[PDB]
RNA sequence: AGUCUUAAACACACCGCUCGUCACGUAACA
RNA sequence: GCGAGAAGGGAAGUGUGUUUCAAAG
RNA sequence: UAAUACAGGGUUGAACUGUGGGUUAGUUUCAAUGCCCAAGGCAGAGCACUGGAUUGGAUACCCAGGGAACUGUGCUCCCAUUAAUAAGAAUC
RNA sequence: GAUUAAGCUGCAUUACGUUUAAACUUUACACUGGAUACGUUUUAAUGUUAACUUACUA
RNA sequence: ACAGUUACCGUAGCUGUAGAUGAAUGCUAAUUAUAGAGUAUAUCUCCUAUGACACUGCAUAACAUA
RNA sequence: UUUUAUGAUCCCAGGCUGGUUUAAUAAGUCAAAGUUUAGCCAGAGUCG
RNA sequence: UCUUUGCCUGGAGGUUCGUACAGUUGUAGGUAAAAGGUAUGUUAGAGACU
RNA sequence: AGAGGCUUGAUAGUACUACCGUAAGUACAUAAUAUACAGUCCCAGCAGUAGCGGUUAAACUAUAGAAGAGUCGAGUAUUAUCCAUACAUACCAGGCGUAAAAAGCGUUCAUCCAU
RNA sequence: AGAUCAUCGAAUAUAACGG
RNA sequence: UUUUUUUUUUUUUUUUUUUUUUUUUUUUUUU
RNA sequence: GGUACGAAGUCGAAACAAGGUAGUUGAUGGUGAACCAGUGGCUGAACAAAAA
């Protein structure tokens, strides 16, 4: 939790917006993609810390769902959240893939 | 930042980074570009220039400021009064007799004791540490030994005087940044402030502020020494402590930028022109000036009429008109009359009746 | 005997300084 | 016919809470 | 630590390469002396051990004998722990 | 015999332990339940007792 | 925010002194009648009361037209 | 096939937040890593 | 002046694959000075010389 | 003293929001002191890390010891509690020669850093 | 509906699925 | 125990690199 | 068995400075008490110490 003079310092805006994104969006990259239409997406995000000032890192790997199947191990893509639960481990659905790893 | 593996498959611009082929001007790719101009004009340099008229036809006019017999064949052949007290003082002892000792302030600081092992038994001798200083603008510390205390306390004050330093103070009274100070554990930090409130400090050492010429300044310490006395090193930090300041005139000058102040109007920077403007006319050479100059044909000045003022006494106060009131017409004259006596008006009574 | 050089855990400065076994008494982890 | 736990600390650690948004039975 | 065989490191010359890096566990080799075990022997040395000295009241100081310990592809790093008390970049 | 099967997660008295552990009101300004109505009414409200560990006070 | 610790000099570690008063205790004062804010404060044993009489409405067809 | 030092398996205890003024050229424009007092959200079921 | 690894908080102390593996500075009865050092003095069966 | 609890050996700068030398309880009445003195004498005690007490020290007991020299006041004071005042709880804002602190020498995983 | 450091008690770690 | 001579066995640092010579190029305020 | 504090008696002369014939340390052996013998490492090491 943060206080009330904790949420208009720079350091905690900047941090916020990074990890803020349309439709709570996140950036990762996919690290299994053995079982059928299924992939787990490596998502990394950000904190501040407001003793020493200084921000870390600390993955976040979540599963994703893909209809064409078309991402493979090692692309980074695009998730987005839903409003339900699909599966026992399905929580995320593929929007777009950034990139393509050579087979 | 953040070189995390995200950010490592992403910031690439292209497979291959050629540093080798960039494009960055050096020393000698510019001295080829040169050379290439001239065609099938190279770098020279060139000598002192030495010439002996320099000096040879200068030296002789020296010699004439010191050819005299009187001034050349010679080398190739204690009390001062003090008017309110009234009693005889040293005046050199080792001192300057130019400055001026009825201007200056002592601070006595800390009497410390040592010991001294001998062949019979033990010695002690006294000390003390006194600071010495114009409260305008100077500081001084001083360190010395003596036999008794009050010995100390004279020899002490005698090397305050003998190294006494300037320092670099505003001019209004108003320091531009709060300095820091350190010699081992100690720090003395002096926090500054606003003009017309005046000093803040410990009354212990309250004397010594006002011996340093500092105005407006909140002068503490913060732990001179957590270990054995603290007196010894908090001497040093006086010293490497007032010279980081800085005044106006000081960053003006290597700054070549607006370094004013806010009461004042452009007091450092601003020169008018007193040698151009003014200058001197003469009626036998303005004749001329007159067919050759551009006629006056502007208007821009309405208070252009003034000459050499010559002193002269005047009383807009006491100066009846036909405007004013009946009552003030009166008042005015009894106070007119009270101003101009030179019998009462003009004299101090003690008592109330003329006893 | 009087100085010089070096060392020092002493500076009431070698009549200095300081350690161990055993004997008696008071206590906390039993 | 209508109202009434207005005297509740027994459960839970990644939970209880906070924050950002949304909601024409 | 002369000769010979195997394979490393350092200095300089040419070619190639065209950012390849600093630090490093849930990691891995080596590592004086002493001890267990094992292999051992016929030299030079010596802890324990009755083998010739003590005192101004107690001793291993000064000789000699003396069956442990002294070459390991092993078990193995306790120390005053092996070339200063920083593994890197910048200012000469 | 006809259904004859009663005492708290609450409150109060007494007692033990601990350096210490709360009972005196014409209890009627409000909120709120009920209702056709400022037509009724209720201790959860309010006002007093206090070893002052606080404001104000010729 | 400053002093003290052999009567020389870096570390290290102590005593008094500030504010916040959300416990207890000792001494002395009931001295006009305009005296206050917060979980209204914790653990355990015996006995008694509660539980059919709790607020409101007969507009729950009432008191009913010279 | 899945988690695992960015703490996977696993034992005990703690429920989260707000509260206006607040001195000092630390003159805070929200009291500056973390201090509270009327308050918000929230707290299973049973007459067989 | 800048990047990253490791380590310490005055001095000081502990019962009288299962006898295995792993792991360890810390819950005291007590104390107010342990200690680096520039200089002086003193001692020295420690070196030299009027 | 309309009225009580503390201190009476040294040491401590005794609080800060307006004003910031721009002014009187200014003078007479109206000026004094407690490191004078009394009792015990390593015994009885006080106190705060450092301490005092033997021949009498403002340090122990005592104020008809004198209309107590001082600070608070209808309260005062002791203990206790916390982020315990820069003993910096160490980004602001402490270290790794001798003093408490750099792993025996080296290649690698993850993270951080780099042009 | 999305995101949303864990801490103390000194410490002692690899566990559950299919051939 | 001394000297002399002619072939057994264990073991392998005496001789052989140096005025610490780069802007001297580096060690920690004060006594 | 071992450790803390107070008082203080007997038996010894280990550390200081080359007298205990240098002295702390890792692992062993031994002895009424200072601790002692041997190997490794260190200085927190004293004396002595070159021409043709």
């Amino acid at each position: 939790h943060y206080k009330t003079w904790q949420r208009n310092t720079a350091g905690y805006l900047r941090t916020f917006m990074r990890n803020k994104l349309p439709n709570n969006e996140m950036i990762g990259y996919v690290i299994n993609d053995k079982h059928p239409k299924s992939i787990r997406v490596a998502c990394d995000r950000f904190m501040y810390v407001m003793r020493y000032k200084k921000t870390f890192r600390y993955t976040k790997k979540v599963w994703a769902h893909d209809e064409e199947s078309e991402a493979r191990l090692g692309d980074v893509v695009r998730i987005q959240p839903l409003g339900y639960r699909i599966g026992p481990w399905k929580n995320y659905v593929l929007v777009r893939v950034l990139h393509k790893e050579p087979r | 930042l953040h070189n995390s593996h995200q950010a490592r498959v992403l910031r690439r611009r292209h497979v291959y980074r050629d540093k080798h082929l960039d494009h960055v001007p050096t020393e000698r790719a510019r001295q080829l570009a040169e050379q290439r101009s001239a065609f099938e004009p190279h770098l020279r340099v060139k000598l002192e220039k030495e010439k002996f008229l320099r000096d040879c036809m200068r030296e002789q006019e020296n010699l004439a400021a010191l050819f005299t017999e009187t001034e050349k064949e010679t080398l190739l052949g204690q009390t001062v009064y003090d008017a309110e007290k009234g009693m005889f003082v040293r005046e050199r002892e080792g001192v300057d007799p130019l400055i001026k000792l009825h201007e200056l302030r002592q601070t006595l600081l800390s009497v410390s004791r040592m010991m001294s092992m001998n062949k019979q038994g033990r010695v002690y001798y006294f000390r003390a540490i006194v600071a010495v200083g114009n409260g305008r603008g100077l500081f001084g510390i001083g360190i010395a030994f003596g036999p008794s205390p009050k010995e100390a306390r004279s020899n002490a004050a005698l090397a305050a005087i003998q190294n006494l330093d300037h320092i670099d103070f505003d001019v209004g009274r108003t320091l531009t940044t709060p300095v820091h100070g350190s010699e081992y554990s100690a720090h003395v930090k002096i926090v500054p402030r606003p003009l017309g409130k005046g000093l803040k400090s410990n009354l212990r050492y309250l004397p010594l502020l006002y011996l340093m010429g500092i105005d407006n300044c909140r002068v503490s310490f913060y732990g001179p020494s957590a270990s054995a006395r603290w007196f010894t090193r908090a001497k040093a930090l006086k010293r490497a402590l007032e010279q980081l300041q800085s005044r106006r005139t000081l960053a003006n000058a290597t700054g070549q930028k607006y370094d004013l102040l806010v009461a004042p109007g452009e007091h450092w920077m601003h020169w008018p022109d007193r040698w151009f403007r003014p200058i001197s006319t003469e009626y036998a050479r303005m004749l001329e000036r007159i067919k050759k100059k551009r006629p006056p044909s502007y208007r821009r000045g309405f208070r252009a009429a003034i000459d050499e003022v010559i002193p002269e006494e005047i009383r807009p106060e006491f100066t009846p008109y036909t405007w004013k009131s009946p009552l003030q017409k009166w008042a005015e004259e009894l106070k007119r009359k009270r101003l101009t006596s030179h019998n009462v008006y003009e004299t101090e009574v003690f008592l109330h009746p003329p006893a």
